C-alpha cells in the first residue's frame, strides 16, 4: 500500500471524516502545505538561529525601525544594510513583498498572463514543465513522489497548527518547547502546562 | 481428555421479560432527526459514519458527564482538576475519592495507585476494547459484528434491546447521548468561563437564580475583562 | 459584471470555498446578514452618538437597575422614563420583546399562522408583499436590488465578526477603533496591537 | 399502551386490574378532579414560595371578622389588592362575589342552568373544545395524544395533593418546607424518619 497511514491521497480515497467536494479544495490543500512546511521549518531555523520566536518576529520590522533585521542573519560575512545607513526598511522591504509576491501568486494562478509562455497550465500545482530543472520529476516514480510530498505537506501543516497553539499557550516558542520537553519529557506536557496553568489559569 | 459437548442450557442471571416500546410512536418530535428517518436540520451528513461516530461520542460523553457528576457530588474536585491528581508523582491521593468506599485503592502507606502502572493497564484494557470495537485487531466474538454501535448479544446480558422495541430504545440512547455530549460542552466552556467545576455552577445558578448566569460572570468578563 | 467580487450568489454557479449545500443555506445568509446590518448599524450609532461600547451595553440593563437606558438618546425630546426609576425595568423590557419578536419570529417562519394573511410565505426571505411599502422593488430592478442587499449582507456579517473580535482583543469598541486607527494609521492596527499582545500576552 | 405506560390505564384504553371502569361519569369526575387538583397543587406550590405560609394555614388569615391580611400577599405586586389605607377583600366580599361566579361557572359547565353562550358547547364533556381553547392547541396537535397527556396530569396531580394533605397531616410544615428539609438531607429527613419521631402524636 503506497498510503498505509488513516488517510489517503486524493486520486483515490473517500476523505473519511470531511467529504472531498471541490477539487479546488485539494488544490488548496497541497498549497496550504506547501506554504506552511516553508513555514514551520522558518520558524525552525529562526529559533535556531537567532533565538527570536516566529510569531514576534514582526515586531522587529516596524515603519520606524526595520534595521534588526540585518545582523540577525547567522555567519553573514557583512551587514544585509548599509552599515549604520541600513537603508533596509520595513517599506522599503514592503514594496518589494507586495510587488514579487503578487507578480508570483498571478503568474500562477492565471490572473495576468504567464510570462513564460512555455506551455505552462495555471491552476495545476505540479507544473513539472520549467520548475523541475533538475529532472526529478522526470525521473523516478513521479506519482510516489507526490505521495511523499503530500505526506510532508500534511505532516508540516499539523506541526505548524501545533507551533501556533504552542505559541498560544506556552508564549515561549516552538523550538524552546523542544528543549523543554526534551530536558524532561515527564514533567514538561501540555498536561503539565494545564497544570500549571497557561497564563491565565 | 474426551469430548464431552454436553448441552449447557443456561439462562441469565437477569434476563428481562417482554416490556416492548414505552415511548409515543411519534419517536424524534424533537428538533432534527435520528440518522436513516430524515433530514438533517442543519448541518450536513458527513459520511454513513458518521451516525456511529455519533453514537460513540454520545456514549463516551455520557460517561464523562456522569464521571464528572459523582466526582464532583462525591468528592467536591472539579473534572477538569482531578487529572492533577494521579501524575507519575504523588498518585497516592487518586485512591480515596469514592464515597463510601470499603477500601482505598491506595492502602496507607506505599501501596498505591502509581501513575504508569494505572496507565499502563489504562492502555492494555481500553485500547483493546476501542480496537476489538473497531476494524482494529480482530473479531474475538464472531455473532457480533465489528463496526455495529449496537451488536446486542453479550453485550445486553438483560436483554433490554429484544425485550422492548428496539429502534425506539436506539432513538432514546441517542437523545440521551446528543443531550450529554451538549451537556459535556456546556461543561467545558463553564470550565473555561467560571474556573469552578459543574456541580458548582449549577449550585451557584440554583442559589440565585436571577444571578449566577452567563451574563452575570460576562458583567465580570469570565474573570478576563 | 453581476458580482465582480470573489465568490457568487445562490443562483450564479458553483461556491468557491464552502460547498453550497441545503437550499435553506441561502436564506439563512439572508437573514444572518439582514440581522448583522442592524447590529452593525446600531453599535455604530449608539458609539457614535452616545460612546459606550456595544458589548457592555448587556451590562447597562439589568433587573437590579434599567433606567441608565432612559434619556440614553442623543437629542431624545422625550424621556423614555418618568422621573420614576422604578417604572422602567430590565423584565419590562424583557417580557414584551420576548412576545414581540417570538410573534415575529412564528409568522415569518410558520410555527403559527400569518396573522397579516397575506401572500407573504413561509420559508421565504423578503416576500415583499406588505414589507415594502413603496414599490421600488418592482419599479426597479428587483435582481439588481437583490444582489445588493446580498452584497451588504456578507460586509454586514463580515464586518460584524470583525467587531467582535475587535472587541475581544481591543477591548475599546468598534467605533472608538475606528477613531484610533485613522488618528495613526501605522502605530495603530492589528500588528502593534498583537506587539502588545491584546492585553493578555 | 404503548402511549399509556403508566402502571394503571386510561378510560377507554382498557380496564384497571382494581377497580375497573364502570360509568363514564366516572371518568368525567376523574379528569375534573384532576384539573381541580392541578390547580389546587400549583397553588399550593406557588403561594409558599411566594410568602411562606401553608395551604392548610392559609384559609384563616381572611376571617369573617378580619381580611387585610390576604391583602398584599402576591409577590411583586405595584399596588395593595384594595386600597392601602382600608383593605376591602372581606370574607364575606369575597363569599358573595365568589359564590355567584363559582355557581354560575359549575352550574353553565354541567347545563343545570341555560347555557349563555349557546354556541354548541355540549355540558358534561370534559373537553369542551370552544371557546375554553382559544389557542385550539388541540387542533395543532394530536387529540388523543393530549388526551393521554392530560389524564397523565390529572392523575399525578391529583396523587401530588393527597400526598400534600397527609403531609399536613403528619408533619403540619408545609409542603415546599418538607421538600426542602428532604433536599437539605433525605436520608435524615423523609417519611420514615419522621415516623420515628412519631409523626407529632407519639
Ligand atoms: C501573509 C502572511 C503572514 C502571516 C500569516 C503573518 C502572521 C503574523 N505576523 Mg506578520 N504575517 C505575515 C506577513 C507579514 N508580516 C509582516 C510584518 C509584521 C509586523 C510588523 C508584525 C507582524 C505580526 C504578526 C503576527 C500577528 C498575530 C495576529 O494577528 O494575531 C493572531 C491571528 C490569527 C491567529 C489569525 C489567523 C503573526 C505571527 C505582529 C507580531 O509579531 O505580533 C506580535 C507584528 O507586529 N507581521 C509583513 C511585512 C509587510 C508581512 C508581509 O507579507
Ligand atoms: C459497601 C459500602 C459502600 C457504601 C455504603 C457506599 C456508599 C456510596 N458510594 Mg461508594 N459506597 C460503598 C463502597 C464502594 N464505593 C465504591 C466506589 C464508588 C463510586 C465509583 C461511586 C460511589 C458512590 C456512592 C454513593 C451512592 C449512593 C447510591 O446511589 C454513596 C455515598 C457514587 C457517588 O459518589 O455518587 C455521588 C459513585 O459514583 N462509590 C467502591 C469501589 C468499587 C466501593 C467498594 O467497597
Ligand atoms: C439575542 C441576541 C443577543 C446577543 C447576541 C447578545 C450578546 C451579548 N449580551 Mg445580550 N445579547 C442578545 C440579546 C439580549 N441581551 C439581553 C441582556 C443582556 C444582559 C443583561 C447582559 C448581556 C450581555 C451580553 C454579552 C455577553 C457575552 C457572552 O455571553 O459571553 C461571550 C459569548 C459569546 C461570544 C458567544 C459565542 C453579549 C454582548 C452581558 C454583558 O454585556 O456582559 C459583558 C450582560 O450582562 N445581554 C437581552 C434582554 C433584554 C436580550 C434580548 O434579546
Ligand atoms: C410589576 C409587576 C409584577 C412583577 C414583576 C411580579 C413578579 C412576581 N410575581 Mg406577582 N408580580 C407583579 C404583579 C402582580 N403579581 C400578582 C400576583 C401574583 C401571583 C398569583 C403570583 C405572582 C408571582 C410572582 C413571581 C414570579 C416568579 C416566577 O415566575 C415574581 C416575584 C408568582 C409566584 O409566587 O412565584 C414565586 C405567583 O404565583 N404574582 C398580581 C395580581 C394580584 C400582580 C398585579 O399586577
Ligand atoms: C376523585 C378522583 C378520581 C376518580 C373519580 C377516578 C376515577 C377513575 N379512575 Mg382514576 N386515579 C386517581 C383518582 C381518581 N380516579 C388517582 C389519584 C390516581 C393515581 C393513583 C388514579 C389512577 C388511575 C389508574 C391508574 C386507573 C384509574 C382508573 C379509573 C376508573 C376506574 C373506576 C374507579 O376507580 O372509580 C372510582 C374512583 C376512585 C377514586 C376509587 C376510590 C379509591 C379509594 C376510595 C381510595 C382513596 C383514598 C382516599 C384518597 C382517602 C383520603 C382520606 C383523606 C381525605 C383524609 C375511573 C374512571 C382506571 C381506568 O380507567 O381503567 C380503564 C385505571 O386504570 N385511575
Ligand atoms: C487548509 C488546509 C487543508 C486543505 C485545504 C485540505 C483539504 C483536503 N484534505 Mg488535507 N490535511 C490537512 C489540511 C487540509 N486538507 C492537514 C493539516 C492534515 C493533517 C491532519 C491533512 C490530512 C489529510 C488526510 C489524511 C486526508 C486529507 C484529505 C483532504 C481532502 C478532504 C477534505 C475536504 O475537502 O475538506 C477540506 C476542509 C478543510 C480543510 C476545513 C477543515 C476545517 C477544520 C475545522 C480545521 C481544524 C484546524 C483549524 C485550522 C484550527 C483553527 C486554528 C485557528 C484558531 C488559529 C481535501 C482535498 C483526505 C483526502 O484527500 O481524501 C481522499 C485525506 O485522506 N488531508
Ligand atoms: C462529535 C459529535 C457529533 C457527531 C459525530 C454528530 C454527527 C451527526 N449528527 Mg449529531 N449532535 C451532536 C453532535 C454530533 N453529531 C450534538 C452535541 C447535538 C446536540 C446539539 C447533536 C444533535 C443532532 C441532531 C438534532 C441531528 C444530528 C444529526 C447528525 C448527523 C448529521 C450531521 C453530520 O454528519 O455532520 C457532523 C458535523 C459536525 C459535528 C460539525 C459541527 C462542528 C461544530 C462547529 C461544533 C463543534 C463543537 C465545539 C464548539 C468544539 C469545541 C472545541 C474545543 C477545543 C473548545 C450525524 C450523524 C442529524 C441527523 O442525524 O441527520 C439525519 C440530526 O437531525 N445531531
Ligand atoms: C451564517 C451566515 C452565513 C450563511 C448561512 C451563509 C450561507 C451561504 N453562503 Mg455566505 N457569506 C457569509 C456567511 C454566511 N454564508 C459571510 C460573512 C460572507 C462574507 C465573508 C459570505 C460570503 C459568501 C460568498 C462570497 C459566497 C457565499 C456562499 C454561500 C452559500 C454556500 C454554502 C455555505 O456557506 O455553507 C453554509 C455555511 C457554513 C457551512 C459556514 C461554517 C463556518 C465557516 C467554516 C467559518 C466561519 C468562521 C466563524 C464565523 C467563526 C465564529 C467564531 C466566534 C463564535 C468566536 C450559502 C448560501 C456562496 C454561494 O452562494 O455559492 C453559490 C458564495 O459564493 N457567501
Ligand atoms: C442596505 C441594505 C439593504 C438593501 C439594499 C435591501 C434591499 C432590498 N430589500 Mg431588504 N432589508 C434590510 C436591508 C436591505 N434591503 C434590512 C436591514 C431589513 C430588516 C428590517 C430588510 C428587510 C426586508 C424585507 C422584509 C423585505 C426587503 C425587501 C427588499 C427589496 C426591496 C427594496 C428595498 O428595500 O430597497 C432598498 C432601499 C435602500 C437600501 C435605501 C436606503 C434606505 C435606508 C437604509 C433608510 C431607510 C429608512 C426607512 C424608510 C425608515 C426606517 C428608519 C428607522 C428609524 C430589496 C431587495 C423586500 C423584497 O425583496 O420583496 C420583494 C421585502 O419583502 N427587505
Ligand atoms: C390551592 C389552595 C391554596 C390555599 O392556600 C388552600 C386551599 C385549600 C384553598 C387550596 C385549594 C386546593 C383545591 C381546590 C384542591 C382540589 C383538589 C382535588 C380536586 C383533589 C382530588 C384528589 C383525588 C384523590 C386523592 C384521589 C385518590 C384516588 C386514588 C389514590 C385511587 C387510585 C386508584 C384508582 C382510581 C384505580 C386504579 O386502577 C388504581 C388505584 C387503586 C391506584
Amino acid at each position: 500500500d503506497i498510503y498505509p497511514e488513516f488517510g489517503t491521497y486524493p486520486g483515490g480515497g473517500e476523505s473519511p471524516i470531511i467529504p472531498f467536494g471541490s477539487e479546488k479544495n485539494a488544490e488548496r490543500e497541497v498549497i496550504h502545505g506547501r506554504w506552511a512546511m516553508l513555514g514551520v521549518t522558518g520558524a525552525w531555523a529562526a529559533e535556531n538561529g537567532t533565538g527570536i520566536p516566529w510569531f514576534t518576529a514582526g515586531t522587529l520590522c516596524t515603519p520606524d525601525d526595520c534595521t534588526a533585521v540585518a545582523d540577525k542573519f547567522p555567519g553573514a560575512v557583512a551587514p544585509l544594510a548599509p552599515e549604520g545607513s541600513g537603508y533596509p526598511s520595513f517599506w522599503n522591504v514592503l514594496i518589494i513583498e507586495i510587488v514579487l509576491v503578487g507578480a508570483a501568486e498571478a503568474y500562477r494562478t492565471g490572473i495576468s498572463d504567464s510570462p513564460f509562455d512555455d506551455g505552462l497550465t495555471v491552476g495545476d500545482v505540479n507544473p513539472g514543465g520549467r520548475f523541475d530543472p533538475l529532472g526529478l520529476a522526470e525521473s523516478g516514480d513521479l506519482e510516489e513522489l507526490k505521495i511523499k510530498e503530500l505526506k510532508h505537506c500534511r505532516l508540516s501543516m499539523f506541526a505548524w497548527l501545533g507551533c501556533i497553539f504552542q505559541a498560544l499557550a506556552t508564549q515561549e516558542g516552538p523550538i524552546a518547547n523542544w528543549q523543554s520537553h526534551v530536558a524532561d519529557p515527564v514533567h514538561s506536557n501540555v498536561l503539565t502546562n494545564a497544570a500549571k496553568g497557561f497564563g491565565f489559569y | 481428555r474426551r469430548t464431552k459437548a454436553s448441552v449447557p442450557a443456561k439462562r441469565s442471571a437477569f434476563k428481562a421479560n417482554k416490556f416492548g416500546s414505552l415511548a409515543p410512536p411519534d419517536l424524534y418530535p424533537e428538533f432534527g432527526t435520528y440518522p436513516g428517518g430524515g433530514e438533517s436540520p442543519v448541518i450536513p451528513f458527513g459520511s454513513e459514519k458518521n451516525a456511529e461516530r455519533e453514537i460513540i461520542h454520545g456514549r463516551w460523553a455520557m460517561l464523562g458527564v456522569t464521571g464528572a457528576w459523582a466526582a464532583e457530588n462525591g468528592t467536591g474536585i472539579p473534572w477538569f482538576t482531578a487529572g492533577t491528581l494521579c501524575t507519575p508523582d504523588d498518585c497516592t491521593a487518586v485512591a480515596d475519592k469514592f464515597p463510601g468506599a470499603v477500601a482505598p485503592l491506595a492502602p496507607a502507606g506505599s501501596g498505591y495507585p502509581n501513575f504508569w502502572a494505572v496507565l499502563a493497564i489504562e492502555i492494555f484494557l481500553v485500547g483493546s476494547a476501542e480496537c476489538y470495537r473497531t476494524g482494529l485487531f480482530e473479531n474475538p466474538f464472531p455473532e457480533l459484528t465489528q463496526g455495529d454501535v449496537t451488536p446486542g448479544g453479550r453485550f445486553d446480558p438483560l436483554g433490554f434491546a429484544e425485550a422492548g422495541d428496539l429502534e425506539e430504545l436506539k432513538i432514546k440512547e441517542l437523545k440521551h447521548s446528543r443531550l450529554a455530549m451538549f451537556a459535556w460542552l456546556g461543561c467545558i466552556m463553564q470550565a473555561l468561563a467560571t474556573q469552578e467545576g459543574p456541580i458548582a455552577n449549577w449550585t451557584a445558578h440554583v442559589a440565585d437564580p436571577i444571578h449566577a448566569n452567563v451574563l452575570t460572570n460576562a458583567a465580570k468578563g469570565f474573570k478576563f475583562y
